[PDB]
RNA sequence: GUCGGGCUCAUAACCCGAA
RNA sequence: UGGAGGUGAUUUAAAUG
RNA sequence: GGCGAAUACGUCCCUGCUCCUUGCACACACCGCCCGUCACUCCACCCGAGCGGGGCCUAGGUGAGGCCCGAUCUCCUUCGGGAGGUCGGGUCGAGCCUAGGCUCCGUGAGGGGGGAGAAGUCGUAACAAGGUAGCCGUAGGGGAACCUACGGCUCGAUCACCUCCU
RNA sequence: ACGGCUUUUCCGGAGUGUAAAAAGCUCCGGGAAUAAGGGCUGGGCAAGGCCGGUGGCAGCCGCCGCGGUAAUACCGGCGGCCCGAGUGGUGGCCACUAUUAUUGGGCCUAAAGCGGCCGUAGCCGGGCCCGUAAGUCCCUGGCGAAAUCCCACGGCUCAACCGUGGGGCUCGCUGGGGAUACUGCGGGCCUUGGGACCGGGAGAGGCCGGGGGUACCCCCGGGGUAGGGGUGAAAUCCUAUAAUCCCGGGGGGACCGCCAGUGGCGAAGGCGCCCGGCUGGAACGGGUCCGACGGUGAGGGCCGAAGGCCAGGGGAGCGAACCGGAUUAGAUACCCGGGUAGUCCUGGCUGUAAAGGAUGCGGGCUAGGUGUCGGGCGAGCUUCGAGCUCGCCCGGUGCCGUAGGGAAGCCGUUAAGCCCGCCGCCUGGGGAGUACGGCCGCAAGGCUGAAACUUAAAGGAAUUGGCGGGGGAGCACUACAAGGGGUGGAGCGUGCGGU
RNA sequence: GGUGGGGUAACGGCCCACCAAGCCGAAGAUCGGUACGGGCCGUGAGAGCGGGAGCCCGGAGAUGGACACUGAGACACGGGUCC
């Protein structure tokens, strides 16, 4: 490969068309543009949703891991999507019930998506019944109608 | 077909001259089946 | 380097840094002038009346001499043909050029097979057709020129 | 084919005896 | 001292964790 | 303690160990590493008979309403004319109907590979000359990794000989 | 714990404030009274090697990683750290990132130079003289609202905020004056780059016609008689219709040994028997000619190993598919005996390779040493040869190596070094060179080419060991070879498994 | 695009009658996607990259699609007509 190029002085158009082709080599330049994510988030661009419980079931933690996950299944009002939530904290699972409703965000892994020995699961349970769960599963307030 | 000669290494996977030939049995079928 | 084999050679002539004609030449312009047209009569090509001329008759090019119409510049063979009405129509290389490329073209009508000489002849267009755009930007050739193997 | 013994770190192959 | 090429050959069977 | 021999004075063929050099995708260190089909569980996707529905351009029929020019009628006039009804003609026009072509969402019998899981199964293709050196292009064959033919590359081990260098 | 003090804030009042109220502000009485949380505590990263629970379960974990009964990492107690009326969680943009590179990145081995070349637009373009003043530089007129930004001073207790002045911002437009170095434009003059031409030479460069070389297969005739062929070992196969082997003749198709050389020629793919004809390119020698006619090259065009396809020929040898004999647990193979397509010629299509120097092309510059091929020059030999030896210049082709470069292996005037250009390509690993759409092809196929989702590495150069159905050297009766005596079969003593 | 008119507050293919074949485009037309424009705002050593609700200036709209009366000014958010 020799010199860089175009150099030259009436050169402007050609290094800015260059420049142009090449950035689409950049995914995060191309997923922004093109606007993929807003195509396939079943949150719609939110920071936090609502939904209903379905069920509840159980994850196996990967390799060399070893150990149950307790997760639930989740309708979500604004679209009807199902999706998988992780409930943290050392009995937590227990405070759930089906057809209670809940308040879901992300799990916080990289890029925006899972993290640790479960992946698969993106979102994780903030709030049952409009009570938080960190309180719920420390104490210092109730779950309400029984 | 386009050239990836990294594919042609063979730690952890199989020939890629036969993966070729495969992929190219597969395509056949698919086209026999859209003139139907 | 080479147009197209992309070769370095380098030979070629070495002319010593000089204004006048040298002492011991003893020709005058006008014997030098007449010895040209005599030349160019004789059916010669204007570098091969430069060689004859250096070789035979001692005479190191024709420009170590003032015009003696032009004082701006010096003399060259071409002007000189030019002072008697005697220069070529056609500028002379590309009239060797269509001069090769007639030849190898009946050469090619007998042997189809032969490709290799082939590129010579796509090489050799190359080189009419890059003459031909200088030649019509000086205005030395007409405006509606053109070359076509079929002529 | 069944049962037992060899060979091998061990299993398969292989060798031997028997009903 | 150290290197680059060419032509010939290669005496049964022998899987697995 | 008593009695008291045979054979060899060698070799690395078998079983193994030490050292130099060489190849290595091994370091849990060959009892290493590791590939594909079929079977089971889960996820996302592609092709798709049928199956409901939406949106655009056309071509034809219809058309609330608006404007302009006419004839006549009713009621008022300050005698200038001014409100409005009925009919004729011209022209413009949202909407609606039919047909034609594309486009999009929703379900969808059946078909196809992809990714995880952990092992149900058959073999051992690649890594050492991996036990037939490996690999590229093209073509045919085979449960499966793969095999074979022509041309090519070294990103191939070992011994002998030859050639070309420093 | 004692002794004392204060009242921002708090409680109750008067005045001022206000359209009216409320806040705010000035005073008076009471009294330390009325006021601290959130996150973290194994590394990154400040802070515990303490105690009690749990025991690959429960749980933690942005990433790396913890937890398998003696947990500094999970839950809790006590301690400790950071920030503080706040402190944590989730999603987005900038920075981090020279992971988009004008400033300022990469492409031999890691992602990445089109298989090769010709050329259109565009970009980049050799020296001197004269003119112009578009680009460009300087000066000055008319503009680019206010708010927003920076500075000093001033008003609210200071500040935030607000005012008076100075500057900046909308980097953009326009009326005039001046300069001429560079770029652009017009005219003149050159020979250095490039091209043309002439001379004596070099070469498996290409096409066409003719003449040969051995070898091999089949057929006819003579001799001779029981085997030949083939493997690790065998068998199928050939042979008394006389083989293998030897001799005398006839026919056929492919291929050109030794000499042969990190030798030669060509853009690459590729090119090697001799003689004759046609034809391409290059080097050297050159006080010959033309006079910047140049570089690169989006689109576009031509060439392009093997295999495959379409028509017509040909078929010795070899040999996909296939048919038999073996090997093996199996053996759709490796080995052996046969064998269709194909391999060859003529006219077309296909456009693909580890098409690799895995290194795009042009120009300038930066120690040496030593081989070899072509041309030229000088000197000395000579059997007078188009012969031999030594030295120097130019152009090709190898090796060792200085400065410099690089992750290293290594490259090093045949650069992967320093500089002036143009084009092509790359942006973590997979999904995938796939799906969909288009163009091309008779067909096989070619060119172009995403997404959902998945994942913490994948990839490169070098190090120490271990191993090899790799090489070399050495050694041992728990190795062999040469030998002597036995154990394994019976009954019993004794130890082990199982029951 | 031209010639001759109409209409308008006014120039104009703005609309007609007649005569020509022009006009745009690989320096990306046409078509598709997304979006009110600017002063400014976030971030960064800077070169840059990203955004443009709130205040000011300009534009557009009054359930969707059409169309008129009065008036200096409207085809009118708290005025009129049809679907
Ligand atoms: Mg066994
Ligand atoms: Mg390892
Ligand atoms: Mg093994
Ligand atoms: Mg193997
Ligand atoms: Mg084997
Ligand atoms: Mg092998
Ligand atoms: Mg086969
Ligand atoms: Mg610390
Ligand atoms: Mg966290
Ligand atoms: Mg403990
Ligand atoms: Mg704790
Ligand atoms: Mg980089
Ligand atoms: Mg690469
Ligand atoms: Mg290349
Ligand atoms: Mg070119
Ligand atoms: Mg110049
Ligand atoms: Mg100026
Ligand atoms: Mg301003
Ligand atoms: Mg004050
Ligand atoms: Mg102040
Ligand atoms: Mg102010
Ligand atoms: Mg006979
Ligand atoms: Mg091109
Ligand atoms: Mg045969
Ligand atoms: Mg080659
Ligand atoms: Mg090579
Ligand atoms: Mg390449
Ligand atoms: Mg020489
Ligand atoms: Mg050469
Ligand atoms: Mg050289
Ligand atoms: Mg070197
Ligand atoms: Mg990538
Ligand atoms: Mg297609
Ligand atoms: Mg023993
Ligand atoms: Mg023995
Ligand atoms: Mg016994
Ligand atoms: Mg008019
Ligand atoms: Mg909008
Ligand atoms: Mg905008
Ligand atoms: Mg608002
Ligand atoms: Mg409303």
């Amino acid at each position: 490969p020799g010199k860089k190029a175009p150099n030259g002085e009436f050169a402007g158009r050609k290094l800015k068309l260059k420049r142009k082709k090449f950035r689409w080599s950049d995914i995060r330049y191309k997923r922004r543009v093109l606007r993929l994510k807003e195509k396939s988030d079943p949150l719609e661009g939110a920071p936090q949703a609502r939904g209903i419980v379905l069920e509840k079931i159980a994850v196996e933690a990967k390799q060399p891991n070893s150990g149950m996950r307790k997760a639930v299944r989740v309708q979500l009002i604004k679209n009807g999507k199902v999706v998988t939530a992780f409930c943290p904290g050392d009995g937590a699972i227990k405070f759930i019930d089906e057809h209670d409703e809940v308040i879901i965000e992300g799990i916080g892994g990289p890029k925006g998506g899972s993290m640790g020995d479960i992946p698969g699961i993106r979102y994780k349970v903030v709030k049952v019944n409009r009570v938080s769960l960190k309180e719920l599963v420390k104490g210092r307030k109730e779950k309400p109608r029984r | 077909m386009k050239r990836r000669p990294r594919k042609w290494k063979k730690k952890g996977r199989m020939r890629w001259k036969w993966i070729k030939k495969r992929i190219r049995r597969l395509k056949r079928q698919r086209k026999k089946e859209r003139g139907l | 380097a080479r147009m197209h084999a992309r070769k370095r050679g380098k030979s070629g002539s070495k002319r010593p840094p000089r204004t006048a004609p040298p002492i011991w030449l003893e020709y005058t312009v006008e014997d030098i002038e007449n010895l040209v047209v005599k030349l160019r009569k004789e059916g010669y090509s204007t570098a091969m009346i430069g060689t004859i001329l250096r070789d035979q008759y001692g005479i190191p090019t024709v420009k170590l001499f003032r015009d003696p119409d032009n004082p701006n510049r010096k003399l060259t063979i071409t002007r000189i043909l030019e002072k008697h009405g005697l220069a070529p129509e056609i500028p002379e290389d590309l009239m060797f050029l269509i001069k090769r490329a007639v030849n190898l073209r009946k050469h090619l009508e007998q042997h189809p097979k032969d490709l290799h000489s082939m590129r010579g002849l796509q090489l050799i267009e190359s080189k009419i057709r890059r003459l031909v755009k200088y030649y019509k930007r000086k205005g030395k050739l007409p405006k509606d020129w053109r070359y076509d193997p079929e002529q």
